[PDB]
RNA sequence: GAAGAUGAUCAGAUACCGUCGUAGUCUUAACCAUAAACUAUGCCGACUAGGGAUCGGUUGUUGUUCUUUUAUUGACGCAAUCGGCACCUUACGAGAAAUCAAAGUCUUUGGGUUCUGGGGGGAGUAUGGUCGCAAGGCUGAAACUUAAAGGAAUUGACGGAAG
C-alpha cells in the first residue's frame, strides 16, 4: 500500500482503532438517560460511571461501577444522548 | 477507456460462481485485502469475483501486445494446471512449460530448454516460485494466479482466484485463452460462443 | 593457567605480601 | 560465537528459575533447561500381560500404567541418546519428532 | 545518538573528555610523563657519548642462529650502562 | 565465426542495436562478450592483482590462481572482472571475458560551472564491499584523480579526469577495493538530480520492435 | 545385479529419438539394426545397447516412458487428449437450473447488477 | 545534463519508475517494462499501439508492483472500480 | 523524551521516501515544521501537504513525489556567519549546483541561496537535496 | 556436605567413584557489595514489513455447556484495540561474518544524554588514598617485554561423538 488516503479513512477501521490513535481523538463514551423501574424521571448517567449513581427520585443505585462501562441495574432502561 | 462489451456478462458470472472461483483462502495476506469481499462464517474468505473479471481482461491485454506469440511462456507445477496450460499454449501459440521448471533455463544459455520469454504467466506463485524467482534476473514481467494466501512478491499483475480447486484453475485458464483470442480477433466477437468448451482445460484422473 | 586459579594464586600472594609488610 | 538464540534454555522475561536434579547423575540443572520427558509405560511387560491375566482372581481387571516425568541434563540426555546432535540448519526446528 | 554530548552548551564536557582519553595513547603519555627525560638512557637525546666497558657476543633469537657483536658502554652524561650494537662486517676490530 | 544464441546477440549481429546505451536504457542483460566486442571495440585491459588461493585437501594443498582485471574505454564505460583458474594466463583470459560482461556507463558531470566537456561526477557517491568503503568527491578542473594507485587506474579507464577519493577499512584487500570503487562509479546514474526530474515517455523496447529479428 | 550403465542408456535413447519407426519389440531385429545404425567397436557392447533399446521399445507399448520423446508420442497424444463430453459439467444443468452458491456470497452477486436464481446454502460452520 | 554551449553532454538518459519515480539503473535486472494494449471499440486489439509502464525492481521486490499496476491502470482509464484511494 | 519535532519530522519523511511511499503523517506539527515544508514545497521536493487541527499541537499529512534525496536536520542549531556558510554547504551538500541549506534567520526560514541574496545569516536548521 | 578421615583405581593420585563426616546449608540481629549480576546488546524518543499465537484489561458478538429452568453467572468461541513476554518468514537496510525488527533510519556521516576502550603481556599487579572486623571492594601505574594476540567463517586433518 504505497498510496492510500490517510485524510479520509474508512469508517469501519476508525470504529476499531484505539480512541487515541484516530486521526483526531474522540471519546467512545457517552451519556445516558436512565429510566428506573419504580418511576419515570430523567437522569443523566455516564456510560463509564465510577460512582454508584442514585436518582434523586428514589434512593436506589442505578449503576455499579466496573472496569469499563457502568453496569446498569436490572429493571432500569437507558437511552443514549 | 473500455467499451461496455468487456463487462462481466451474467453468463460468465454463473460459470465463475459454480467453478468455485469466489472461494478464497482462510487467511488473506496484507496485499489481497482489496480482493476480499467478505468472509464465510466458517472462517474462509470470499473472493470479489467482480473485481476478478476485469483483471483477467487486463492481464490478457498484456499478452496481446507482444508481437511474437512464441515469446509468451506459461508455466504450471500444479498437476491441476498441467493440461490447462498445455491446451492454453495450443490454442494461443504460446510456449508452455509444464511440470518441473529446470533452473538455469532463463539464465544459463548453453542449456537445452533455454528460452527468453517476454512474459511469464504463472499458475501459482506458491508452487512456481522458481519461475518467478529466475524471471527476476532477466527482465521478464510476470502474471500470476494468486489466491488470498498466495504471496505477491515480484508479481506485476495478479489474478485473484481459487488455486486449490480443480475447476477454478481450468476456468481462469479457460477465460484467459478466450479473452486473448478475442482481442486478436480469432473468436468473432464478445457475443459469439467459443468453439472450445469449458470442460476442456480440466485435468483428468487416469481412470477416464 | 586457568584465569580463576591465576586470580586465586595472586589472592594468596597478596595476603602474604600484606603480612610481611606488617612486620615493619 | 552464539550457537543458539535461546541460549540453550527457555528463560525470557525472567531472572531466575529453581533448578532440578538430573535423574541419572543427580546434577543440578535449571528447570527450563532440563530435558523433560513424560513417559507412561505399562507396569507389566507386554509378554507377561497374558499369564498375569490368567492368574488374576478378578475378571477383566484393567491393570494400571506407571506414570513418570523424567528430567535429564544435557550430558545426561546426550549420553543416553534421548536427544542427538543436529545440523546447524536443523537446530532451528523445534517441532517434535514424528515417531509415535 | 552517538553517545557523546551534542548540546550547544556542552563544549566543556567535550574538552575534558578528549583530554582524559589522550592518556590511553602511548605517544601522548610518553611525551607528557617525560619518560624519556627520566628512564631513557640518552635522556631524550638523539645521540650520546659513552665509554666502552666490555665487549660481548650475544646468541641470537630464533629462528636465526648467529652472534650479534655488541659492547657494554657506560654513558658520560648520566653514568648509565647500556649495550650498543657495532654494525659492519668486521667493525668489532675497530672498537677497543 | 561468432554464432549468437541470445536475442541481444541476434540483434547486435544485425544493425538493429548499435548503441550500448540502448542496452543500457532497457537494462538488457549482456551474457555474451562478443556483444560488447562489436559495440565497444575500443577497450583497455590491465591486471590489477594476481593472487594464489589454496584449498586444503587430504594429501596437501590445492592451488588456484585468482586474477582481477579492469576494462574501460576512457570515455564513460568501465568494467571489472575477477576469475579464478588453475593457470594465470587462463585466469587472466577468463577474467577479461567477465570484465567485459559487467561494463557499465558512468555519468560525467560538473563541479561548479558547466563550461566545456564534463570532467567529474555529478555528485558524491560511495560504494561498500566488505569493509572497504570508497567515496568519490567531485574535484575542480585542475585536481586530477586524487586517489590511491589501484583506485586511480579504475578512474583513468572510466574517463573521469578530475575527482577526489577517500577510502576506509582494510584497503589492502585489493578485490574488495576495486568492487567497492566499482559500486561508487556505478551509482552515478542512480542519484536523482533536478535536471533529470522531467518525465520522458518510455521508448519502446528494442526487443519488441524487432522481435521478428530477435526470435531466433 | 544387472543394472545397465549410463553410456549404454544414453546411447539407447538417442537411437529412439532418431530411428523409432525402424525399431521393434524384437531384440534380434534391433541387434542387427544397431550394427548398421551406430558404429559400435565392441560386439559385447553392441548387444548390450540393443538389449536395452528393445527394453525401451518394449516399454513404450505399455504407455509413455519418462524422459524420451521421439517426435510422435506427443503427436499421438495431441489428438488423443481432446476429450470432452456433450455437457460441460460447469453449465447450470446438473442442478435444477440455478446455483447452489452460498447465501452470503450471493450478496457479492447482488452487489453486482445481476439477477441469477440461487438455491442458497447456509452451512454456518 | 546540458553544458554551457547547449548540446546534451548527457548520454544514456535513463527512465524513471512509474510507482516510486526512482531511476532505473543500467543493471537493474529486476526492472520490467509492462506493456498494455489499446483496443478499438470493436473488441479487437489495435496493432502496434501500447501504453508503456516502467516499474522498478524495488517495487517488485517488495511485492507492491500489483498495487502499482492497479492504481496506474485505474487512473489511466484502463481499469474500473477495483483500486480505491481510501483503504 | 521528545526533544525536537523537526528531527522527528524529516526522519519520518526519509523513512517514508526510501520506502517509496507517496504520503507520510507528521506528528506533532509546529510553525517551524510548517515553514520548513514551505521551503521544501516551493522547490517541488514535496507536494500538497495538509494541516490537521485537533485543538492540540497539530498533525501534518505530506504528499511525496519521489524527487527528494535526503532531508535532515543539523542538530545543534549551529550559529552560522556569512563566512561560515561555504563550509556548511561543502560538507552537507553533494554538489555545488543543487541541494539547499535551510537557515533560520531574523528575516525568516530560508535556504542558503536566498540567504546569500539578502546577505543575512542566522542559525543553521537543516538541509535538503 | 568444603576441610578431614577413609575403600578402591592407578606408576602415582591425599582426584574423579564409594562410606562417613566438621564449618556451612535454615533463621533472628548486623556486615560484606561481588558473579558468564548476560539480552555479553546503556536509558529516554520517533519512524520503518508482513504473520499468527499468548497474558492482564477493556470494547461488540455464538448450532456452546453450565447457573437453574433463563437472564443481569461462569467457561468456551468469533472480531477488535491498549500494554506486555516473546516467536515465524523476508531482507527495504545493516554487518567482517555469525546474524540483526534492531545490531535499520550510520562517508547521503548530527534526536538527548551518561559511562567505557585505544596491540598482547606485565596487571587489575605495585604504590598511595579510601571503605571493611576480616576476607576483601573502589581508585590504580611504571619499568620491562613482545609481532603479533584475537573475532567470524572455509577447506582439510583429527575425536575415548551421532547417524
Ligand atoms: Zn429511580
Ligand atoms: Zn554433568
Amino acid at each position: 500500500v504505497l498510496v492510500q488516503d490517510l485524510l479520509h479513512p474508512s469508517p469501519a477501521t476508525e470504529a476499531k482503532q484505539h480512541k487515541l490513535k484516530t486521526l483526531v481523538q474522540q471519546p467512545r463514551s457517552f451519556f445516558m438517560d436512565v429510566k428506573c423501574q419504580g418511576c419515570l424521571n430523567i437522569t443523566t448517567v455516564f456510560s463509564h460511571a465510577q460512582t454508584a449513581v442514585t436518582c434523586d427520585s428514589c434512593s436506589t443505585v442505578l449503576c455499579t461501577p466496573t472496569g469499563g462501562k457502568a453496569k446498569l441495574t436490572e429493571g432500569c432502561s437507558f437511552r443514549r444522548k | 477507456s473500455l467499451p461496455a462489451s468487456f463487462d462481466l456478462t451474467p453468463e460468465d458470472a454463473k460459470l465463475l460462481l459454480a467453478a468455485n472461483v469466489h472461494l478464497g483462502a482462510k487467511n488473506v495476506q496484507v496485499h489481497n485485502k482489496p480482493y476480499v469481499y467478505k468472509t464465510r462464517p466458517d472462517g474462509m474468505n470470499i473472493i470479489n469475483i467482480g473485481k476478478t473479471w476485469e483483471k483477467i481482461v487486463l492481464a490478457a491485454r498484456i499478452i496481446a501486445a507482444v508481437p511474437n506469440a512464441s515469446d509468451v511462456a506459461v508455466c504450471s507445477s500444479r498437476t491441476f494446471g498441467q493440461r490447462a496450460v498445455l491446451k492454453f499454449a495450443a490454442h494461443t501459440g504460446a510456449t508452455a512449460i509444464a511440470g518441473r521448471f529446470t533452473p538455469g533455463n532463463f539464465t544459463n544459455y548453453i542449456t537445452r530448454s533455454f528460452k527468453e520469454p517476454r512474459l511469464v504467466v504463472v499458475t501459482d506463485p506458491r508452487t512456481d516460485a522458481q519461475a518467478i524467482k529466475e524471471s527476476s534476473y532477466v527482465n521478464i514481467p510476470v502474471i500470476a494466479l494468486t489466491d488470498m494466501d498466495s504471496p505477491s512478491e515480484y508479481v506485476d499483475v495478479a489474478i485473484p482466484c481459487n488455486n486449490k480447486g480443480k475447476h477454478s484453475i481450468g476456468l481462469i485458464w479457460w477465460l484467459l485463452a478466450r479473452e486473448v483470442l478475442r482481442l486478436r480477433g480469432i473468436i468473432p466477437d464478445r457475443t459469439t460462443e467459443w468453439s472450445v468448451m469449458p470442460d476442456l482445460y480440466f485435468y483428468r484422473d487416469p481412470e477416464e | 593457567m586457568r584465569d580463576k586459579w591465576r586470580k586465586k594464586r595472586v589472592r594468596r600472594l597478596k595476603r602474604k605480601r600484606r603480612k610481611v609488610r606488617a612486620r615493619s | 560465537p552464539k550457537k543458539r538464540a535461546s541460549n540453550g534454555r527457555n528463560k525470557k522475561g525472567r531472572g531466575h528459575v529453581k533448578p532440578v536434579r538430573c535423574l541419572n547423575c543427580a546434577r543440578c540443572v535449571p528447570k527450563d533447561k532440563a530435558i523433560k520427558r513424560v513417559t507412561i509405560r505399562n507396569m507389566v511387560e507386554a509378554a507377561a500381560v497374558r499369564d498375569l491375566s490368567e492368574a488374576s482372581v478378578y475378571a477383566e481387571y484393567a491393570l494400571p500404567k506407571l506414570y513418570n516425568k523424567l528430567h535429564y541434563c544435557v550430558s545426561c540426555a546426550i549420553h543416553a541418546r534421548i536427544v542427538r546432535v543436529r545440523s546447524r540448519t536443523d537446530r532451528k526446528i523445534r517441532t517434535p519428532p514424528q515417531r509415535k | 545518538g552517538k553517545g557523546k554530548p551534542r548540546g550547544l552548551n556542552s563544549a566543556r564536557k567535550l574538552r575534558v573528555h578528549r583530554r582524559n582519553n589522550r592518556w590511553a595513547d602511548q605517544a601522548y603519555k610518553a611525551r607528557l610523563l617525560g619518560t624519556a627525560f627520566k628512564s631513557s638512557p640518552f635522556g631524550g637525546s638523539s645521540h650520546a657519548k659513552g665509554i666502552v666497558l666490555e665487549k660481548i657476543g650475544i646468541e641470537s633469537k630464533q629462528p636465526n642462529s648467529a652472534i650479534r657483536k655488541c659492547v657494554r658502554v657506560q654513558l658520560i652524561k648520566n653514568g648509565k650502562k647500556v649495550t650498543a650494537f657495532v654494525p659492519n662486517d668486521g667493525c668489532l676490530n675497530f672498537v677497543d | 565465426g561468432w554464432t549468437p544464441v541470445t536475442k541481444l546477440g541476434r540483434l547486435v549481429k544485425a544493425g538493429k542495436i548499435t548503441s550500448v546505451e540502448q542496452i543500457y536504457l532497457h537494462s538488457l542483460p549482456v551474457k555474451e562478450y562478443q556483444i560488447i566486442d562489436l559495440l565497444l571495440p575500443d577497450l583497455k585491459d590491465d591486471v590489477m592483482k594476481i593472487r594464489s588461493v589454496q584449498k586444503q585437501t587430504r594429501a596437501g594443498q590445492r592451488t588456484r590462481m585468482k586474477a582481477v582485471v579492469v576494462i574501460g574505454d576512457s570515455n564513460g564505460h568501465v568494467g571489472l572482472g575477477i576469475k579464478t583458474a588453475k593457470e594465470v594466463a587462463s585466469a587472466i583470459k577468463a577474467a577479461i571475458v567477465i570484465a567485459k560482461l559487467s561494463i557499465i556507463p558512468i555519468r560525467r558531470g560538473y563541479w561548479g560551472s558547466n563550461l566545456g566537456q564534463p570532467h567529474s561526477l555529478p555528485c558524491k557517491v560511495t560504494g561498500k564491499c566488505g569493509s572497504v568503503a570508497v567515496r568519490l568527491i567531485p574535484a575542480p578542473r585542475g585536481k586530477g584523480i586524487v586517489a590511491s594507485p589501484v583506485v586511480k587506474r579504475l578512474m583513468q579507464l572510466a574517463g573521469v579526469e578530475d575527482v577526489y577519493t577517500s577510502s576506509s577499512g582494510s584497503t589492502r584487500t585489493t578485490e574488495n577495493t576495486l568492487k567497492a570503487a566499482f559500486a561508487a562509479i556505478g551509482n552515478t546514474y542512480s542519484f536523482l538530480t533536478p535536471n533529470l526530474w522531467a518525465e520522458t515517455p518510455l521508448a519502446a523496447s528494442p526487443l519488441e520492435v524487432y522481435a521478428e529479428e530477435a526470435a531466433a | 545385479g544387472r543394472v545397465r550403465t549410463k553410456t549404454v542408456k544414453r546411447a539407447s535413447k538417442v537411437l529412439i529419438e532418431r530411428f523409432y519407426p525402424k525399431l521393434t519389440l524384437d531384440f534380434e531385429t534391433n541387434k542387427r539394426l544397431t550394427s548398421e545404425i551406430a558404429v559400435i567397436q565392441s560386439k559385447r557392447l553392441r548387444n548390450k545397447i540393443a538389449g536395452y533399446t528393445t527394453h525401451l521399445m518394449k516399454r513404450i507399448q505399455k504407455g509413455p516412458v519418462r524422459g524420451i520423446s521421439f517426435k510422435l508420442q506427443e503427436e499421438e497424444r495431441e489428438r488423443k487428449d481432446q476429450y470432452v463430453p456433450e455437457v460441460s459439467a460447469l453449465d447450470l444443468s446438473h442442478t435444477n437450473g440455478q446455483l447452489e452458491i452460498d447465501a452470503d456470497t450471493a450478496d457479492l452477486v447482488k452487489s453486482l447488477g445481476f439477477k441469477i436464481p440461487v438455491q442458497t446454502v447456509s452451512i454456518s460452520a | 545534463m546540458e553544458n554551457d554551449k547547449g548540446q546534451l553532454v548527457e548520454l544514456y538518459v535513463p527512465r524513471k519508475c512509474s510507482a516510486t519515480n526512482r531511476i532505473i539503473k543500467a543493471k537493474d535486472h529486476a526492472s520490467v517494462q509492462i506493456s498494455i494494449a489499446k483496443v478499438d471499440e470493436d473488441g479487437r486489439a489495435i496493432a502496434g499501439e501500447n501504453i508503456t509502464y516502467a516499474l522498478s525492481g524495488y517495487v517488485r521486490g517488495r511485492g507492491e508492483a500489483d498495487d502499482s499496476l492497479n492504481r496506474l491502470a485505474q487512473q489511466d482509464g484502463l481499469l474500473k472500480n477495483v483500486w480505491s484511494y481510501s483503504r | 523524551t521528545r526533544t525536537s519535532v523537526l528531527a522527528d519530522a524529516l526522519n519520518a519523511i526519509n523513512n517514508a521516501e526510501k520506502t517509496g511511499k507517496r504520503q507520510v503523517l507528521i506528528r506533532p506539527s509546529s510553525k517551524v515544521i510548517i515553514k520548513f515544508l514551505t521551503v521544501m514545497q516551493k522547490h517541488g521536493y514535496i507536494g500538497e501537504f495538509e494541516y490537521i487541527d485537533d485543538h492540540r499541537s497539530g498533525k501534518i499529512v505530506v504528499q511525496l513525489n519521489g524527487r527528494l534525496n535526503k532531508c535532515g536536520v543539523i542538530q545543534p542549531r549551529f550559529n552560522v556567519k556569512i563566512n561560515d556558510i561555504e563550509r556548511w554547504t561543502d560538507n552537507l551538500l553533494p554538489a555545488r549546483q543543487f541541494g539547499y541549506v535551510i537557515l533560520t534567520t531574523s528575516a525568516g526560514i530560508m535556504d542558503h541561496e536566498e540567504a546569500r541574496r539578502k546577505h543575512v545569516s542566522g542559525k543553521i536548521l537543516g538541509f535538503v537535496y
